[PDB]
């Protein structure tokens, strides 16, 4: 089976810039004058999108923003003015010799200015409280770079047990990242305490942003 | 123009088999390869094998060989895939798609199909709840609704029935209590909420769950 290896296995590039892809295949992938390269793009929930066929052909319908060079064992492909659209993931891919096979993939990400989350804090829902469960939701918006840390304080006591995170993937439009903290407790639990404080760590402030309520 | 559409998302107890289509239009179905693609959660492309729904002629991918099965219906130009022997680490997206054909067209996968979520478990089909999320009892104001506890994927949501689509972040869902939870928020201008209607819908099909919940001021 003919191995793509791709490199780097993650990319940031910022806006307007070139965005260099390489693809490195165990053996040669271009037989007679012909070339069974290919390169795709697939954003999240989505198939992928051919991109190149035959290591330097631009698909129909894809921006000449793309371009793919190469050939034998090495091939490059290159996005020059990166957008912000462009985040995605980029894949390799051979149909030289059966089985087909493909690289393994290279995240790209679009570069932006910092940007601190917008942070919120949700009480459980009094719905929720019936059903004998308290989630505390807390959403952090917006903010770029995706590095953030989520501190949970309950009663100004640190709280780990119970916290679900999820992350959205880049925005295709103003390449922020938001992420939601979750800290689920039974009715019983989430009522023997007062003070409940979600707290953020990012690059853009020195100090934890805080939001916070009280059970009242 | 060329279209791909695959059956909807299964949920398929371990051991079984599931046999999942790929429709085709718009080009001459029996003059064109179609191939199949699998897709682990959070992970690349693996090929699997490729179908000629003109002569019926097929080849697998040797990790695949006595799994996956490829058939053609000429009389409806679909394909088909079966899987059998089910294990949970089966579970995937499953891409229908068809490959140029032409000289120096490198036998790309030109067009694809959207892709077939396969669930691999013995857990039950169930209903989420729906949980309206208001503010703390700024110049904007941002809303909360929670889906807990659903199986299997998806679910779909939409506030004000898809209407209000700016200011919207729908997380994926992460495994909780062995179900499903996600949730999402919505930001608008303090001068538009309270005082305007704000609803997020909630649909979770495979359990017939559809849901409107209106959100509401705390007291």
């Amino acid at each position: 089976d003919i191995v793509l290896t791709q490199s780097p296995g993650s990319l940031a590039m910022s806006l307007g810039q070139r965005a260099t892809i390489s693809c490195k295949a165990s053996q040669s992938v271009d037989y007679d004058g012909d070339s069974y390269m290919n390169w795709y793009q697939q954003k999240p929930g989505q198939p992928p999108k051919l991109l190149i066929f035959a290591a330097s052909n631009l698909e129909s319908g894809i921006p000449a923003r793309f371009s793919g060079s190469g050939s034998g064992t090495d091939f490059t492909l290159n996005i020059h003015p990166v957008e912000e659209e462009d985040a995605a993931t980029y894949y390799c891919q051979q149909s030289n010799e059966d089985p087909y096979t493909f690289g393994g993939g290279t995240k790209l990400e679009i570069k932006r200015a910092d940007a601190a989350p917008t942070v919120s804090i949700f009480p459980p829902s009094s719905e929720q409280l019936t059903s004998g469960g308290a989630s505390v939701v807390c959403f952090l918006n917006n903010f770029y770079p995706k590095d953030i840390n989520v501190k949970w304080k309950i009663d100004g006591s640190e709280r780990q047990n119970g916290v679900l995170n999820s992350w959205t993937d880049q925005d295709s439009k103003d390449s922020t990242y938001s992420m939601s903290s979750t800290l689920t407790l039974t009715k019983d639990e989430y009522e023997r305490h007062n003070s409940y404080t979600c707290e953020a760590t990012h690059k853009t402030s020195t100090s934890p942003i805080v939001k916070s309520f009280n059970r009242n | 123009p060329v279209q791909l559409q695959q059956s909807g998302p299964e949920l398929v107890k371990p051991g079984a088999s599931v046999r999942i289509s790929c429709k085709a239009s718009g080009y001459t179905f029996t003059r064109y390869n179609i191939h199949w693609v699998k897709q682990r959660p959070g992970q690349g492309l693996e090929w699997i094998g490729w179908i000629y729904p003109g002569d019926g002629n097929t080849f697998y991918n040797e990790k695949f060989k006595g799994k996956a099965t490829l058939t053609a219906d000429k009389s409806s130009s679909t394909a088909y895939m079966q899987l059998s022997s089910l294990t949970s680490e089966d579970s995937a997206v499953y891409f229908c798609t068809r490959s140029y054909s032409e000289s120096g067209q490198g036998h790309a996968m030109d067009y694809w199909g959207q892709g077939t979520s396969v669930t691999v478990s013995s857990a039950k089909t169930t209903a989420p709840s729906v949980y309206p999320l208001a503010p703390v009892c700024g110049s904007s104001v941002t809303l909360g609704c929670l889906v807990k506890g659903y199986f299997p994927e998806p679910v779909t949501l939409t506030w004000n029935s898809g209407s209000l689509s700016s200011g919207v972040h729908t997380f994926p869902a992460v495994l909780q209590s062995d179900l499903y939870t996600l949730s999402s928020s919505v930001t608008v201008t303090s001068s538009t909420w309270p005082s305007q209607s704000i609803t997020c819908n909630v649909a979770h099909p495979a359990s017939s769950t559809k849901v409107d919940k209106k959100i509401e001021p705390r007291g």
